[PDB]
């Protein structure tokens, strides 16, 4: 029964509540007797569930809060392209994308910081960029600055509309709870319009604008000689010369004579030799196929015409012998709790973001991205990290659903109740797996690290010694190299040259080549499996044991965020679902940090490097990965100690900021250790003595000062531990790759 | 680990291992005499700092001696 | 095992007994003219030592303390 | 003076002065920098060295900066001390700490230029120190 | 000791080897209705209309359950301690009156007539075998 | 007398741990 | 179809759950008729069969992967190295036996009381048989692998 | 009302941001005209 239900003018728009803080909560609204009130104000600002219990009030805040968030992203995205318009070398970069490095940031001639605007290239003095926005605009067919200047103003205009929306909705026209609960209507709309039509539209831009323009640009024509996009639409003579399939018109589409469009809807599946990047026609045929699949898929659900599926009926009818009632009650949990929806969306979105990073490096989808190793490395590293954070957030809100929104009446002998009733077996076996892998993933390094020191290189786990080869992956590789012909016959070249095939060379660089898998990759892939399993153990344990444990029978009453539940029973320290998330983040950081290290050294040693006319590929680090990555000292020597030479020696040059942020990052990491190792008890007694000196000199504060709370001290530490950690490798990855 | 990670996480973890060992077929024959429990709060502080110190002492001695011995000043 | 000692600053709020997970504390009649109720700790053997009694006491400093001592199966919270 | 020479005549200083790397937008910022630094004392490396002895021959190094700081810093403490005391007489003290009463604060910020006089006045006879017997203490 | 078991499929979280060897516990309660209640160690279970009985590994599981029972307006919950030899002892409402409410028959235990500041120093009491909290 | 190293080293690595941990494990577990 | 997972026995209060892996027809026979649970055997015969299985198992890793695997005395190192490991395994039993070991547990797959491992005598007799059978299994595996070329050469 | 807006500006963050930006801009702007200032040159 889809319907638009709205409440008119629930909440006014006065500036009164701005002045008095803590309006959202009653405890904070009383007054700030203590400095912990300040920290609690921020920690409870987005805890709408604590402010009120009416789901209408919660959902209205959430739906409007999203709009204010989009304005921030649009202002950001519009801000990036604006810098490309005014302060940049993009117009000059198109003339020579292989000799001019991309820059869009300029720092003013104030104290000593004009050095950062070095000779990046093209007569422009600016900071070199690694986000890859230059390659995106070329994929968008943007060839002049005024074109970019127009798009930036459009984003700022779009920002006000989103901003106007959240005001209009929370204050003037607030939807009721029924408007959000019609799930079946929501999913049809997003799949078909937001994803389907949005994909179908982008196919139009690629076919009409990007593919023709880029087909002229790689040919060798000057940038000024390229016609504008509207010129292609009006004058069809120019379009037919490149893609003669358009001469037939739209009649082959309706008559199902779709082969006439083969020129610009190809299935080559390889990279463009001229510009390192996938073919625009292949990308053009991409979104058209995606849109039809999405448009069709979204009609599955009923949305108030009797035709379609009810998700409740799908889930309930998937019972089985082993699972008692199957998926019964999950629809009720997901329709009565925002945290459950947030946990599912975060977890799979994070895994998606990691899945993007692996596709992009092997299948570079933009022109000249592969030759820019700096953009390629930071791009992979970026999304790899963002996906790791979002996955951990999924476990947190998964546990928050348990303490706050779990209904035992609904979850009775269902798939979830049955999972909690054997949680001991889930963790005890996952405990066994984590120990098994940590021994047989890291112990093999120690055996190699120990043997090479003893002068016994024959007894190692190396390619000449006992080698454990990854036969399973090498088998899967050959199937992809042979997909040209046989299975997937119409494809001319494989989906990626990473699986195998011939080498591709752009200028003097190499875009991609076969990534051979040896003993080193067999070990590192297990190291990843080891580190991934442990954070799952930490996070999954918090979800199941948040309600109760053998130690604590009533853990839900204390809440999701409680420090200890006392010092007895031995010690109940960090027993909450919150503290599991706190611990899992360190392991998320540990696991994710080896992935990018596996990426950096392998791609530099095996893949990237200058290429000669005869095909001789002079790799960057000289193929040292196979015989050095098997030992821990090899990474310390060949990866960290050696490649960090550019960072420390960056002083007196344009990359000096990276050497500073690199060194400064170690500080914040160590500053984290104040809060993790210490405890609130010592610090409150220190403040006591300091308060005496103020009471002496009559500088005593009315707001009585107290040390930080326990969970805050843990939160403050992990924030520093990760910020100081990530910023370190951030500068090392940047300064090293930018020099080479 | 002993500094950052504190007891209450580990005791619950050990309780699962107690379940499996008591409910596994063949290792059910053998059983602890003293009940296994997580290290106390003060103990983990003791174990953690010795680890902090022993690592601190050793890895600098290696650097102090090897750097000086290799060059011999 | 863990000794629970009560002092004269009690005022009969009874908030300590309601917080006890294991029912160690029990209110008893104060024969004097202070109130009709003052706390006690008869079943001290089941004191796990979670200090919930102390957090619930409204005095300046505690009317009831929990001095830790020897451990047992009942105190360590072991279900095995 | 210890292991150093005058900065004007040191060769290593003149060697760096030719390549000064002007900081600001002004082209001659580099040459103007090394010109003023000729007054100071320099070492073998070519960089200048400051002497905080307290001798009046070299007082711009630390002594003049020292006086300029303490006048500025005492302004901040005297202002904060007076604003905090004035609030305590009012009823709602905690809210005024967060939501500042600018009507009370800006008159105090207008003062503070004469903080040394008020400091001596409170020290000689006044409220610069509270008694030890009337302050909270541990056992 | 009599009653009916709450109807649930079972759970790993529950009774272990300690029950056979030493001091398993039990809890009894009676409800007019038959609702769904969360168990002390994971899971959910229904409850019969008369004389429900559940075996628990510790005393903390029962009072934690009893607090949940009070949400359903059930105030008659009795906890036992069953030894390996079958000896049962009625514990939690040791008298008919609950602990939070006062009863005349009870006596004060481990009460110090002094305040905490008045306790002696440790140096005043060393090698005597007595503690400061006495 | 370099052969003594071949006899005294493994005694420290194998015989001494086995004998000490054997007695201690029984001593700590005694009643 | 209906449920496959049930509570241990009639009581759902107890921890263990009846599952296919725990309470299938096939698994119950194998585990209960293994020497550690087989009915009608003395403690000595149980340890002999167990050790004989383990000495034959432990010879392999030392020989084909230990040091001197690529040498003439490779198979000999496996026999001596395995016996040294069996002796430590034998010593461990004597300590667990001579420390008043509490009891042996009964699970769903082995519902009855498992065996007479409820005393020091049962474990001590188990230990004496482990060394006898344990050394025997390794000696067997040595002569086969060393003379496997001859046995095929026949 | 304007009285409510003034209270918002007088709060801790906005008062701190307005003040620190002013003190920052002074040092920032003074340093572009008077570049280096390692010490006070003494006549
Ligand atoms: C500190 C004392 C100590 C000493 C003296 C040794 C000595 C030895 N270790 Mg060892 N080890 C020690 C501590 C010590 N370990 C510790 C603390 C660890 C833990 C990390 C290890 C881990 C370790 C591993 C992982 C390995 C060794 C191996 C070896 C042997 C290698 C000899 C060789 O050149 O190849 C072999 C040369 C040969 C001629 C074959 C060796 C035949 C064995 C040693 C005969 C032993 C007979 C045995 C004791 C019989 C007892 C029966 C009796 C009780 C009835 C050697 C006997 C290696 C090995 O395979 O030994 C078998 C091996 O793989 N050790
Ligand atoms: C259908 C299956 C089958 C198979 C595969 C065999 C195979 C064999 N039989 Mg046989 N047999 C069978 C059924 C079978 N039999 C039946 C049904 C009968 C009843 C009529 C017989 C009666 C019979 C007699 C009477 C004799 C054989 C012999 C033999 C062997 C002679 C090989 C040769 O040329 O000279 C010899 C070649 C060699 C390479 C030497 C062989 C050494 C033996 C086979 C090694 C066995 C080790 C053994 C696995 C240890 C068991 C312990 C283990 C279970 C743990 C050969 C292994 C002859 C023999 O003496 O074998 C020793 C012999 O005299 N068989
Ligand atoms: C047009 C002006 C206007 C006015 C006068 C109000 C007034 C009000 N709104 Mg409202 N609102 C507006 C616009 C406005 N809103 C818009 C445009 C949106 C859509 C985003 C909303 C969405 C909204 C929600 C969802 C809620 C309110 C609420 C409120 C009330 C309390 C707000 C408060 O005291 O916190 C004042 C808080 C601030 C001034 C801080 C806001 C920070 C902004 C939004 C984000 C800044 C991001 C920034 C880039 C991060 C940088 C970080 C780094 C650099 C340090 C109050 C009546 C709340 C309410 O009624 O409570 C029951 C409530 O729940 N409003
Ligand atoms: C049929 C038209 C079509 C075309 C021409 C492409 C073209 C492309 N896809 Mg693609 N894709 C399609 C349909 C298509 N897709 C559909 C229908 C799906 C959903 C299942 C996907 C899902 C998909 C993913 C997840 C990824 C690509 C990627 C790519 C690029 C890699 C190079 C290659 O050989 O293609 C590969 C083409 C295929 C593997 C064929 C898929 C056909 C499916 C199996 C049919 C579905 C039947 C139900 C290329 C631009 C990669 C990319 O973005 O590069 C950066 C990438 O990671 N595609
Ligand atoms: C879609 C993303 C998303 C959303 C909508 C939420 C939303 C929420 N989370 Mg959540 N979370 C997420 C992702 C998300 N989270 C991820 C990825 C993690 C893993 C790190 C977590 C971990 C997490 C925990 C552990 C907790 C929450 C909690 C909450 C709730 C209250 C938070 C609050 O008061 O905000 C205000 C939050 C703050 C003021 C903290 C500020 C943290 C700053 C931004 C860190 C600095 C990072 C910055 C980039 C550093 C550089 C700049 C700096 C140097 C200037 C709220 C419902 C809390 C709760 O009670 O839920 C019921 C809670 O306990 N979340
Ligand atoms: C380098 C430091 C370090 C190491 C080695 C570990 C090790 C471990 N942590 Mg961990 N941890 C650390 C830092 C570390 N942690 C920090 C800083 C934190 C705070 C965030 C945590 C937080 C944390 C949590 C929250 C969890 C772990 C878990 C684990 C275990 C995973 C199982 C495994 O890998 O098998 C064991 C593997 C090893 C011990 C690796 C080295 C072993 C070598 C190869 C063998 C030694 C050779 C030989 C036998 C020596 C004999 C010598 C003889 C003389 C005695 C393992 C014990 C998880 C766990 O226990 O789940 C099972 C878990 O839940 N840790
Ligand atoms: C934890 C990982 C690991 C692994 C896999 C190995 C592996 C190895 N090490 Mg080594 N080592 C390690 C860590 C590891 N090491 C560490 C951390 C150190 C530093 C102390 C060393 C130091 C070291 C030295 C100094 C030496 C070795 C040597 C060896 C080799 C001989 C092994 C041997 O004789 O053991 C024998 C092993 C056994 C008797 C037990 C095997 C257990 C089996 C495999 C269990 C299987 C379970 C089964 C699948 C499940 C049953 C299911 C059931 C239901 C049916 C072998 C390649 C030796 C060598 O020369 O290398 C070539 C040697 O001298 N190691
Ligand atoms: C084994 C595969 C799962 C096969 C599987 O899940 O079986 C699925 C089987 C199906 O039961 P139902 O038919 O009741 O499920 C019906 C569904 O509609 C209800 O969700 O259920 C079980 O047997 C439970 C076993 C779970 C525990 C199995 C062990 C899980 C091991 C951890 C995963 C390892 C992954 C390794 C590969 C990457
Ligand atoms: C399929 C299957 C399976 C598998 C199995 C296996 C893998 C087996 C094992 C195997 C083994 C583990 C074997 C072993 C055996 C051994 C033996 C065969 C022994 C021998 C012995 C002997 C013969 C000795 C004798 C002696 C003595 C005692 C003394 C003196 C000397 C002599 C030498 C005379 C399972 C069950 C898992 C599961 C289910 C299914
Ligand atoms: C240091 C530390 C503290 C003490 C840390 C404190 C009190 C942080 C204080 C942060 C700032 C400095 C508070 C004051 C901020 C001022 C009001 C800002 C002045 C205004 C100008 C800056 C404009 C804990 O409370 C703690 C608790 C638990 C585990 C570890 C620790 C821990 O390590
Ligand atoms: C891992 C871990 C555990 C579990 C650790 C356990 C149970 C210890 C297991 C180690 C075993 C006993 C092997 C250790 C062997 C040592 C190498 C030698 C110790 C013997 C000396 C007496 C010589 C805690 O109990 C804990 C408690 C509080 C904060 C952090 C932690 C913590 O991090
Ligand atoms: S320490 Fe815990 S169990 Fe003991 S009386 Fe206090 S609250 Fe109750
Ligand atoms: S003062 Fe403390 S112990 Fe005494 S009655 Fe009140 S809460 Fe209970």
């Amino acid at each position: 029964k889809a319907r638009v239900i709205v409440d008119k003018d629930p909440v006014p728009t006065s500036f009164e509540k701005w002045a008095q803080p803590g309006h959202f909560d009653r405890t904070l609204a009383r007054g700030p007797k203590t400095t912990t009130w300040i920290w609690n104000l921020h920690a409870l600002a987005h805890d709408f569930d604590t402010h009120t219990s009416d789901l209408e009030d919660i959902s209205r805040k959430i739906f409007a809060a999203h709009f204010g968030h989009l304005a921030v992203v649009t202002i950001w995205l519009s801000g990036m392209i604006f810098h490309g318009a005014k302060f940049s070398n993009y117009e000059a970069w198109l003339s020579d994308p292989l000799n001019v490095r991309p820059s869009a940031q300029v720092v003013w001639p104030i104290v000593g910081q004009d050095i950062l605007n070095g000779d990046v290239g093209g007569g422009f003095h600016g900071i070199q960029i690694t986000s890859g926005l230059f390659q995106v605009w070329r994929g968008w067919g943007i060839t002049n600055s005024f074109q970019l200047y127009c798009t930036a103003i459009g984003g700022l205009v779009l920002a006000g509309l989103f901003l106007f929306a959240g005001w209009f909705h929370y204050h003037k026209r607030a939807p009721k709870l029924e408007w959000f609960q019609n799930v079946e209507s929501m999913l049809n709309h997003h799949l078909q319009v937001l994803l389907g039509c949005g994909s179908l539209g982008w196919a139009g831009h690629l076919i009409h604008v990007s593919a023709p323009i880029n087909k002229l640009m790689d040919a060798g024509v000057a940038v000024k000689d390229i016609p504008l996009p509207h010129e292609f639409i009006l004058n069809k003579s120019l379009l037919i010369d490149l893609f003669p399939g358009f001469a037939a018109g739209l009649t082959p589409f309706f008559t199902l004579n779709w082969g006439q469009y083969a020129d610009f809807l190809t299935f080559k599946g390889g990279l463009n030799p001229v510009t390192g990047g996938l073919w625009m026609t292949d990308i053009a045929h991409h979104h058209l196929a995606i849109a039809v699949v999405f448009i069709i898929a979204g009609h599955q659900y009923r949305t108030n015409w009797g035709i379609g599926h009810s998700i409740k009926e799908i889930l309930e009818n998937h019972k089985g012998p082993f699972t008692g009632e199957g998926h019964k009650g999950l629809y009720e949990n997901l329709t009565t709790s925002w945290h459950a929806q947030l946990a599912t969306n975060l977890a799979f979105l994070g895994s998606l973001t990691i899945i993007i990073a692996h596709h992009m490096y092997a299948m570079p989808p933009y022109p000249y991205l592969a030759t820019d190793y700096a953009t390629q490395l930071c791009i992979f590293t970026h999304h790899i990290w963002i996906g790791g954070f979002l996955i951990v957030g999924g476990a947190a809100h998964a546990a928050i659903f348990m303490v706050r929104d779990y209904d035992p009446v609904v979850n009775q002998n269902n798939v979830l109740d049955r999972v909690i009733r054997h949680r001991d077996a889930i963790i005890s076996h996952l405990n066994w797996v984590c120990i098994f892998l940590g021994f047989h993933s890291f112990g093999l390094y120690i055996h190699n690290d120990t043997m090479r020191a003893l002068g016994r290189p024959q007894d190692m786990f190396s390619d000449t010694a006992i080698q454990l080869q990854p036969v399973f992956a090498q088998w899967v590789q050959n199937l992809h190299t042979l997909a040209p012909g046989g299975t997937a016959p119409n494809a001319l070249e494989p989906v990626s040259y990473a699986f195998g095939g011939g080498v591709l060379a752009v200028g003097g660089k190499v875009a991609m080549m076969p990534i051979a898998l040896g003993t080193a990759d067999f070990l590192i892939h297990h190291i990843h499996a080891f580190t991934i399993h442990v954070t799952v153990l930490i996070l999954l344990k918090g979800v199941l044991f948040a309600r109760s444990s053998r130690l604590i029978p009533d853990k839900a009453n204390l809440g999701f965020r409680f420090p200890c539940d006392g010092p007895g029973r031995g010690g109940t320290c960090q027993v909450s679902g919150w503290d599991h998330v706190f611990l899992g983040l360190f392991w998320m950081y540990n696991s994710l940090s080896i992935v990018i290290f596996h990426f950096s050294w392998k791609m530099q040693s095996d893949v990237w490097g200058t290429v000669d006319a005869a095909g001789n590929v002079s790799h960057i680090t000289g193929g040292n990965f196979a015989q050095s990555a098997i030992t821990i000292n090899g990474w310390l020597r060949d990866f960290l100690w050696a490649q960090a030479s550019q960072v420390i020696n960056s002083y007196g040059s344009a990359l000096s900021a990276y050497g500073l942020m690199f060194l400064g990052a170690h500080f914040v990491w160590a500053f984290s250790l104040m809060f993790l190792f210490s405890g609130r008890g010592y610090w409150q007694e220190l403040i006591e003595s300091i308060v005496w000196a103020h009471n002496k000199l009559k500088v005593a504060p009315a707001i009585q000062p107290r040390a930080l709370s326990i969970t805050q001290g843990r939160a403050v530490g992990v924030a520093h531990y990760l910020l100081g950690g990530i910023a370190t490798t951030w500068a090392f990855f940047h300064a090293h790759i930018l020099s080479v | 680990m002993f500094l950052i990670s504190w007891r209450g996480y580990w005791q619950e973890l050990i309780e699962t291992l107690v379940w499996a060992h008591e409910r596994t077929p063949i290792a059910n024959l053998v059983r602890w005499k003293d009940k296994p429990v997580a290290l106390s709060i003060v103990q983990a502080r003791v174990v953690g700092l010795a680890h902090f110190t022993v690592g601190y002492v050793l890895t600098y001695a290696a650097f102090l001696i090897a750097s000086t011995a290799g060059k011999f000043g | 095992s863990h000794t629970v000692k009560i002092y004269d600053t009690c005022i009969g709020c009874t908030q300590c007994v309601r917080a006890c997970p294991t029912d160690v504390l029990e209110m008893v009649p104060w024969d004097g003219c202070k109130a009709a109720q003052v706390a006690s700790s008869p079943r001290t053997e089941d004191c796990v030592g979670c200090k919930r009694c102390e957090t619930a006491c409204p005095t300046d400093f505690l009317s009831i303390r929990v001095y830790l001592g020897a451990e047992t199966t009942r105190s360590m919270g072991l279900a095995y | 003076g210890a292991d150093l020479t005058p900065c004007a005549e040191n060769p290593a200083f003149q060697a760096l002065a030719k390549n000064a790397r002007n900081t600001t937008a002004d082209p001659q910022s580099g040459q103007k920098r090394f010109e003023r630094y000729s007054q100071a004392l320099c070492g073998p490396e070519g960089y200048p060295h400051l002497i905080v002895d307290g001798r009046l021959d070299r007082a711009g190094d630390f002594l003049i900066p020292s006086i300029l700081f303490l006048y500025i810093a005492g302004w901040i403490g005297w202002v904060g001390r007076a604003y905090l005391q004035a609030i305590k007489k009012d009823s709602d003290t905690e809210q005024k700490e967060i939501q500042l009463d600018l009507g009370i604060a800006l008159p105090i910020i207008a003062t503070g230029f004469a903080w040394p006089a008020a400091a001596v006045k409170e020290l000689l006879s006044g409220e610069l120190t509270a008694k030890d017997s009337e302050i909270t203490v541990s056992p | 000791l009599s009653g009916k078991t709450p109807l649930f499929a079972g759970s790993t979280g529950g009774l272990l080897t300690k029950a056979v060897e030493e001091e398993k516990y039990a809890i009894t309660w009676t409800s007019p209705k038959a609702q769904v209640f969360e168990l002390p160690t994971g899971g959910a279970a229904t409850m019969h209309e008369g004389e429900n009985l559940l075996y628990i590994a510790r005393k903390e599981y029962g009072i934690a359950l009893g607090g949940q029972l009070r949400k359903f307006k059930i105030t008659n919950y009795k906890i036992y301690r069953i030894l390996p030899s079958g000896e049962t002892t009625f514990i939690h409402p040791a008298d008919g009156v609950f602990p939070e409410k006062v009863n005349a028959g009870r006596e004060k235990v481990r009460f110090n007539a002094r305040s905490i500041g008045e306790n002696p120093n440790p140096s005043q009491v060393k090698f005597s075998g007595k503690a400061t909290y006495d | 007398a370099s052969f003594l190293s071949s006899i005294f080293v493994p005694v420290i690595g194998w015989v001494v741990p086995i004998a000490t941990f054997s007695f201690l494990f029984l001593y700590i577990e005694r009643e | 179809n209906r449920e496959v997972v049930f509570p241990a026995g009639r009581d759902p209060q107890w921890g263990n759950l009846e599952t296919p892996v725990n309470a299938s027809p096939l698994v119950k026979w194998f585990i209960n008729n293994l020497p550690a649970y087989r009915p009608g055997l003395t403690p000595f015969r149980r340890g002999l069969e167990v050790g004989m299985a383990h000495g034959y198992f432990l010879f392999g890793p030392f020989a084909k992967l230990g040091p001197l695997r690529d040498a003439a005395n490779a198979n000999l190192a496996g026999l001596l190295g395995a016996i040294g490991l069996v002796v430590l395994f034998t010593l461990a039993l004597s300590l667990y036996a001579n420390s008043n070991p509490p009891t042996a547990l009964a699970s769903v797959t082995v519902p009855n009381p498992p065996d007479a491992f409820q005393s020091k005598e049962g474990w001590n007799n188990f230990a004496s048989a482990f060394l006898i059978g344990g050394i025997g299994g390794a000696v067997v595996a040595y002569f086969l692998t060393s003379n496997l070329a001859l046995i095929q050469g026949l | 009302q304007s009285s409510y807006l003034i209270k918002f500006i007088s709060t801790a963050p906005v008062a701190a941001t307005i003040w620190l930006t002013i003190t920052a801009g002074i040092l920032i702007e003074f340093n572009r005209f008077f570049p280096d200032l390692l010490f006070h040159p003494l006549p």
